[PDB]
């Protein structure tokens, strides 16, 4: 009825279209003929049933954590953010970054006239924007997007601004970078990873509050506040902020029995010159400790007098505990004494130790 | 000067328990199979536990569970369509109670997976508990085979543990089953096989008895040319070999050191 | 083979089976005999298709909710708890909560003689049991868990103790009541719901520090 | 006395973007019916966006898509199997490319769904972006046919507006498709069609590309004697008309006024 010419008996047909219909060269192109002139309301419905080919196995998995990650972040408390993958080329001059990698050669407009080599540049306008529309009186967001520089990889962003977290009534707030930082380890123990901060200095952060975050040994960003000059510039108020290069490393479950033993506790101070990190006491004690050292935290930061001038004092709350059975007291002692010798061969003093 | 290295805030972190993880880890590899998850009362009567599913008093099968029994006046217990059901009251022995409170309000076909907490009246040990969870399946339709049966617990072996990984089905009893069978998946990294739980093919008096209570409601009845086959599985036996957990004691001890090592495990 | 005796030419045979097979009474039951000769092993493997008849949809929405409620939960910051089913009778007097409605015929020990009605004795024994093993300085817990009192019914049962939140190194800090009230406008903002505390009495609460949820 | 009315400490609380919400919801409906999710470049070459699909140069087809060339020294893109792909760059139109992709560098069977941020030259106006996002899926294997198509977005409809819920295909032209098609929702509670999105028969030109280029790579050829069927639709579209968004363009607006009101969407 169409007008070919149809040839030969069965069950495989010669058939010739007709000259005008240049939409039908192959068997398919006649099959859909057959289906448009029968209607496509008589293809009945179906569900197939099928064993996947072994290689398309697992094949998610990487989809599924990215997507717990939104959710466990959402879940803290970050509010989520989508944002344009374009760039303003000039952009890359007011947050002082490497100029942008793509471009495009017909852009919707000159400020959207390249791709993203970051993410917290447009976290930080979308902030500008809520603040003259509405008067936010505090923020925490984060982003999960594509950024490209080199190659097109995943990153992960966030920022904090405003008056924090506290009683309403009340003027005692948490704020600020320690707040951020601690949204951060809050978010990396639910992760279960190593998550440490080293300080170091970036063209956007401000140089008394810039740092790169070491998740599970290595360097994957940074965290910090925004440099003074480019808030300024911009008419902010301060903001933090951090960005990271996702996925993150990947740790496996070691369970590890819990002693069904006492553990022993002590504490002791350390005097150390005010330049000195946190950081790297934490570590020395730590490294020092030994196998048998359970926690170890800081209750007191303090710097004044009578302690010696250009030193600060920092107070630690160790806990030593012993697998399959109690520590003798000579094991906590004698252990206590090879941080102290150690703590003292790198200069260090013992403000106090042995402190029941 | 700012020192970077300082905590931060302490704000809490939370975590999952571990059944919960692995709870979820199946619960999942089923819903990619189209199976949906309901749950069932923990305290239910003697008809749904025992009677429906073909367990009926002084006999053998009846041993097979180590029942609570429970006493207790002004308790209501509600059946499948929220009537008030008659029976002698105990604490399930496992979950499968809960697959005949379903096919009495729901028709054919479908694909179901009840998890659950269970009990059984059992000295306490290191591999043995009184409360534990197991996980059931039920798919019932017009021509389902024990074929079909032998494909899903397949993709179970697949998803738990990888590609190299295999099932074997041996023949076994149970008293609402038959064929019935135990089945064991081959973990390769392990080098051993794995017992892992129980199935087969719904038993004919099984189906008999949902459709007759269901009469009994005023429904018309709705299993007489069907099929189905059904799988139950123990959960703390899969979640202690999956996270090397050595004593099952430890998932209800509550201690902060015990599940806190979980946190990580999304 | 196995001794019983088939009449007929088919497609429908009378199999009669032997005396010392109390086992063999329905066609199933022969079914599972060809199966096990046959070995379980010779049975192919397959997947089957179908659409579920409609009023098997939807059916999951429940399960789904209550375990979005757990992680929304741990993603705030509550470390989740599984506690035993069985409560001491005694407790609801040291707690002072109405009796149990269901006790046990056959309980493992007198202290697991009923269910419980309540789920918070459970975490607070818990939690005491954790300070005299370990010495937390704080905790931030949860459970969700089946109730019995009149109806079987679920509960989420939360508790907060120690230090609190605050810098480390500083003494200034964020705990008791107003916290945990935090916590719980916190969680409530994000399952979108409307959450107020009106003061009122309980038995088991602290006269000043009790209220309502609404 | 301590007031208990009183607010506590404020503790933030966040939320997830409309689009990942609708996301997540078009996700699991697939999961279970089989389908894994995998995700593509957003820069890709004309090659996997154009080429593949059956859409050459000068061709009245390549018009269907406004594209957003790029132009950039020292960008790396990598093909399928780590190789280095040299084409001309740009934003992908659509996720499809991300099906061949897959197809080169996985055999047979399977089912995928891909979800994605796409780019197209337009001006943006209530109901029009230039970015937005995308879900298209593959089925592949021995044996798919059409049918199997209608049965997919059947059981879409189904799920997202109910059991009164029906399909409607009708005929359309896509060069990658072979029946082709574009299928609507009956929306029951809007009282009309809804147009949601395409689909056909992948075409024959597709699978000799994806083979002759894993030949290419020295891979074996897999796609020689299967069928499959694909589909694809649109997000926002989606989400606003079943979260009532009036404006597309709020999506990308970033106000914290609008995104707050989707904290309770799970
Ligand atoms: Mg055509
Ligand atoms: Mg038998």
């Amino acid at each position: 009825r169409l007008g070919c010419r149809v040839e030969g008996e069965g069950p495989t047909y010669r058939v010739t279209p007709p000259s005008h219909r240049l939409d039908l060269r192959l068997e398919e192109d006649l099959v859909e003929e057959v289906a448009r002139i029968q209607g496509y309301e008589t293809i009945p419905l179906a569900l197939p049933a099928f064993f996947p080919a072994p290689d398309n196995r697992g094949v998610e998995a990487p989809y599924r954590k990215e997507q717990r990650l939104r959710e466990v972040l959402s879940g803290l408390g970050f509010q989520e953010v989508y944002t344009y993958s374009f760039m303003d080329p000039e952009d890359a001059r007011r947050f002082r970054l490497d100029p942008p990698r793509l471009l495009l050669l017909n852009p919707l407009a000159p400020e959207k006239a390249a791709l993203r080599t970051h993410l917290f540049p447009g976290l930080v306008r979308v902030l500008k924007e809520n603040l003259d529309l509405d008067r936010p009186e505090r923020a925490l967001l984060f982003e999960v997007g594509r950024v490209f520089r080199e190659r097109e990889e995943t990153h992960l962003a966030g920022l904090l601004f405003g008056e924090g977290v506290g009683l309403p009534w009340a003027k005692e707030r948490l704020s600020g970078y320690f707040l951020l930082k601690g949204y951060l380890e809050a978010l990396f123990a639910r992760l279960g990873l190593a998550f440490r901060v080293e300080a170091q200095a970036f063209p956007f952060l401000h140089p008394g509050v810039s740092g790169r975050v070491l998740v599970e040994g290595e360097e994957v960003g940074f965290l910090g506040a925004l440099h003074p000059e480019i808030a300024q510039e911009l008419e902010l108020p301060p903001v933090h902020l951090f960005e990271l290069r996702l996925p993150l490393p990947d740790k496996p479950l070691a369970f590890q029995d819990p002693s069904r033993h006492p553990a022993a506790f002590r504490d002791l101070a350390v005097v150390v010159p005010a330049p000195t990190p946190y950081g790297e006491v934490e570590a020395l004690v730590r490294e020092a400790a030994g196998p048998y050292l359970e926690s170890l935290a800081l209750f007191d930061l303090y710097q004044g007098p009578p302690l010696p001038e250009g030193h600060k004092s920092l107070a630690f709350h160790l806990r030593f505990r012993h697998p399959k059975r109690t520590l003798r007291d000579e094991e906590v002692e004698e252990a206590v004494s090879r941080v102290a010798e150690a703590l003292r061969a790198r200069g260090f003093g013992l403000r106090g130790l042995d402190t029941p | 000067r700012v020192d970077v290295s300082l905590p931060g805030a302490s704000l809490f972190s939370g975590g999952l328990h571990p059944i919960t993880l692995m709870e979820r880890e199946l619960v999942e590899i089923f819903r990619a199979l189209g199976y949906q998850a309901v749950e069932g009362p923990e305290v239910e009567s003697e008809f749904f536990n025992f009677d429906a599913l073909n367990i009926p008093e002084h006999h053998p099968a009846r041993d097979m569970w180590d029942t609570f029994w429970l006493t207790g006046e002004g308790f209501r217990l509600e059946g499948p369509l929220g009537e008030e059901v008659e029976g002698r009251l105990l604490l399930r022995t496992h979950t499968s109670p809960m697959q005949v409170r379903y096919m009495v309000a729901h028709t054919p076909p479908f694909r179901i997976v009840v998890p659950g907490r269970v009990f059984r009246f059992e000295q306490t040990d290191a591999t043995h508990e009184a409360v534990f969870h197991q996980l059931e399946g039920l798919v019932v339709g017009e021509g389902i085979a024990m074929a079909h049966l032998k494909g899903a617990i397949y993709e179970l072996a697949q998803a738990l543990f990888g590609p190299d990984s295999k099932v074997r089905f041996q023949p076994v009893y149970f008293p609402f089953v038959e064929p019935g069978a135990q089945f064991a998946v081959w973990w390769p990294e392990g080098g051993k096989w794995l017992e892992l739980g129980g199935a087969g093919m719904v038993h004919p008096k099984v189906f008999q008895a949902v459709d007759a209570y269901r009469e009994r409601l005023g429904l018309p009845p709705a299993y007489r040319g069907v099929t189905g086959f059904a799988f139950g599985l123990g959960v703390e036996r899969l979640a202690m070999l999956r996270y090397g957990i050595p004593d099952i004691r430890y998932f209800f001890g509550g201690r902060l050191k015990f599940l806190e090592q979980f946190k990580g495990v999304l």
